[PDB]
């Protein structure tokens, strides 16, 4: 994972960018104190449930689950944040999208997305809550604003509160990002009015057992072995260890 | 592509209330801020106050409670008041439209305008 | 409470020179600054926005530049029908607060 | 005496789940013995009938 958090990965930070190319992999690594990770300030919605979905999920694909392109013809999507910046010009997440208001107008919109994809499904998105109400109007049209989520088991109501908060990176308002997965045959629609962040590169997931989330500081070179810790692998038969508690892999 | 006109030209006697009108053509006053600008004959522009196209307002505070702004519901039109209009305050009265486009989240310096003719408001 | 005095109160020139207005601020306004054109009698239109982009189809005549207080305007070429008297605009954005500047007559010699 | 909370039954269309989109969220609670349990409501409500 190198320097981007699960957070920041999952959401496609423009730091490990790179990282974008491989679906399949062992286990995941990470540094103890990833920097940049949520490049937009905010919460995480049940963040460490989430990093326990990726404990043990295999491999996985990822896919436009609604093409920057077609999907949103009357919105507008390029929209940048001067703190998430990239090279020094400004950029956003890879896989999230700021619909924003577009010719003074921004219409309701119901993108919903009928799951075929035969496995489980992951899905982000966010509500923006802009630090001011100017910041609001100037952004999306409108005073107040709803969003709706929707699923066959689960629903939720979103009310974007305004409140000027601390200086986080020179910025004051937050997001919240969420997430949900899909059974097979589910149908998850998004019912908005305002403050959406909407979802660019939803997750098609595949579980599985042998993987996990560690913790280490080593470089990588070309090892062979079959039993890895924080602190490095074994390559003996011998039973029992004195390395480190967490293993990865069948382990003494 | 969307064009505005005032409307409600004449006089007024010292403390009586002003009250003029402004239409608008084109598209409607659904989205953008919508405001009011005054110019002293030979002199710079200061600015009455405008409302949101919801309609809240936000007003002069060197000027306060004189005014009261809103759209007239058809959303078509909107007008001035102004209570207790002194002999002092004569000016062109300019409709004018303030739209706010951005960059980045950040710096929303754009405050774009178009306004209407004026209005000749000879006290 | 932020107000943009101005300098210099007017400029004079022959037509085809360089020209270049400033405008102060009374505080530290990023870059949220625009200034205009009115010509005699007609209702002005706008020319630079964000003190930093001409308007919709304005010709290479006009350029307004700067960042932080002080903010200069630059005519690269001018032609007879620009003189005109220019302004400058702040937008304070939560409390909307617009408040413009002096505003001055560009004439000749 | 230990329990209360506020309902707002939102509005929205959801996918078809035995052809009939409305749902419902049934919920229960406990009452230790000398308690009363206040049903204050004005509209959506199913009621309980066998406590």
């Amino acid at each position: 994972l190198g320097n981007c958090s699960v957070a920041g990965w999952i959401l496609g930070n423009p730091e490990c960018e790179l990282l974008i190319s491989k679906e399949s992999w062992s286990y995941i690594v990470e540094t103890p104190n990833p920097e940049n990770g949520t490049c937009y300030p905010g919460y995480f919605a049940d963040y460490e449930e989430l990093r326990e979905q990726l404990s043990s999920v295999s491999s996985f694909e990822r896919f436009e689950i609604f093409p920057k392109e077609s999907s949103w013809p009357n919105h507008t999507v390029t929209g940048v944040s001067a703190s998430c910046s990239h090279n020094g010009k400004s950029s956003f997440y890879r896989n999230l999208l700021w619909l924003t208001g577009k010719n003074g107008l921004y219409p309701n919109l119901s993108k919903s997305y009928a799951n075929n994809k035969e496995k489980e499904v992951l899905v982000l998105w966010g509500v923006h809550h802009p630090p001011n109400i100017g910041d609001q109007r100037a952004l999306y049209h409108t005073e107040n604003a709803y969003v709706s989520v929707v699923s066959s088991h689960y629903s939720r109501k979103f009310t974007p509160e305004i409140a000027k908060r601390p200086k986080v990176r020179d910025q004051e308002g937050r997001i919240n990002y969420y997430w949900t997965l899909l059974e097979p045959g589910d149908t998850i629609i998004f019912e908005a009015n305002g403050n959406l962040i909407a979802p660019r590169y939803a997750f098609a997931l595949s579980r599985g057992f042998g993987s996990g989330i560690i913790t280490s500081n080593a470089p990588m070179d070309e090892c062979d072995a079959k039993c890895q810790t924080p602190q490095g692998a074994i390559n003996s038969s011998l039973p029992f260890q004195n390395v480190h508690p967490v293993t990865i892999g069948e382990c003494p | 592509q969307v064009q505005l006109q005032e409307s409600g030209p004449g006089l007024v006697k010292p403390s009586e209330t002003l009250s003029l009108t402004c239409n608008v053509s084109g598209g409607s006053i659904n989205s953008y801020y919508w405001s009011w600008i005054r110019q002293p004959p030979g002199k710079g522009l200061e600015w009455i106050g405008y409302v949101y196209h919801s309609g809240s307002t936000h007003y002069n505070p060197s000027l306060n409670s004189r005014v009261t702004i809103s759209v007239d519901t058809s959303k078509r039109q909107f007008s001035l008041k102004l209570r207790s209009v002194t002999a002092a305050d004569t000016a062109v009265y300019y409709c004018a439209r303030e739209k706010s486009d951005f960059w980045t989240v950040d710096s929303f310096f754009y405050y774009m305008d178009v306004w209407g003719r004026g209005t000749t408001v000879t006290v | 409470e932020i107000v943009l005095t101005q300098s210099p109160a007017t400029l004079s020139l022959s037509p085809g020179e360089r020209a270049t207005l400033s405008c102060r601020a009374s505080q530290s306004v990023a870059t949220s600054l625009a200034w205009y054109q009115q010509k005699p009698g007609q209702p002005p239109r706008l020319l630079i926005y964000d003190a930093s982009h001409r308007a919709t189809a304005i010709p290479a005549r006009f350029t307004g530049s700067g960042s932080g207080t002080d903010f200069t305007l630059t005519i690269s070429s001018l032609e007879p029908e620009d003189f005109a008297v220019y302004y400058c605009q702040q937008r304070t954005h939560w409390p909307p607060a617009l408040t413009f500047g002096g505003g001055t007559k560009v004439e000749i010699k």
